[PDB]
């Protein structure tokens, strides 16, 4: 599950 | 023969890692940040950078959850220190960010350019003449990249290696399972090429490559990285 920095 | 810079003392230098994870402050204090989540994930980065600049003989320095306060305490700590002794300096930092700027975990702004420029020649005299490297993982704004289908006087602010993880406006990308798209591809590179005497440009190139054949389909959304440098020799690390 990406996720934004 | 290439003009490369010296890179043999032990250990080079330091390695900072400013490592934050823990963004509770963030959601308390900033308005925009209710929802801003812990970075799970940042540890392997950590690990990875750890792992790749030690065999490269660097002296690793990580630091983290730190506030922007905190971050700009311990640059200074660095700018102050002789590296008379040392052929390089790298600094890692691995937050949330937006447009030109990275978040300390109490969600304060830290302009990139803030940061670096505390190792000018001018400020940082012992490191003058000497590589200084930065590596950004955070994002640089909201907007999700599409895909396509196919003696001498030197300048101040010389010798340095900005290492972005995207280009401006956009996202980078984190798996909590497995660290960063850019620095996990980084430091595979440093960690492929480096024995094979490749230069630091060469490996970025390859991340380049690298991070742009990822992809995250939930978003049909894409990262490309980005370095800009102001170096004057070939940048290896033996």
């Amino acid at each position: 599950x990406l996720q934004p920095x | 023969l290439d003009k490369v810079y010296q890179m043999k003392s032990k250990p080079r230098g330091y390695c900072l890692i400013i490592n934050n994870h823990n963004f509770a402050k963030a959601r308390e204090k900033v308005p925009k940040l209710h929802s801003i989540r812990d970075r799970n994930g940042t540890h392997l980065d950590a690990g990875a950078l750890t792992t790749t600049f030690e065999e490269l003989h660097f002296e690793i320095k990580p630091h983290d959850d730190c506030t922007v306060e905190q971050i700009y305490e311990i640059l200074k700590i660095y700018q102050l220190m002789d590296h008379s002794n040392m052929d390089c300096f790298i600094c890692c930092i691995l937050s949330h960010g937006d447009k030109g700027i990275i978040y300390g975990t109490d969600g304060q702004e830290a302009p990139i350019y803030e940061l670096t420029s505390q190792f000018t020649g001018l400020k940082c005299p012992s490191l003058a003449g000497k590589p200084k490297v930065f590596f950004i993982q955070a994002c640089q704004g909201d907007n999700y990249q599409k895909g396509i289908p196919v003696t001498r006087y030197i300048p101040d602010e010389a010798d340095f290696l900005l290492g972005m993880a995207t280009v401006n406006n956009c996202v980078s990308y984190r798996n909590p399972a497995e660290g960063t798209w850019y620095i996990q591809s980084l430091c595979q590179s440093l960690r492929e090429r480096c024995p094979r005497g490749d230069d630091i440009l060469t490996i970025l190139t390859e991340v380049n490559y690298e991070v742009s054949n990822k992809d995250d389909k939930k978003n049909m959304g894409k990262q490309m990285p980005q370095p800009t440098f102001t170096l004057r020799k070939k940048l290896v690390f033996p």
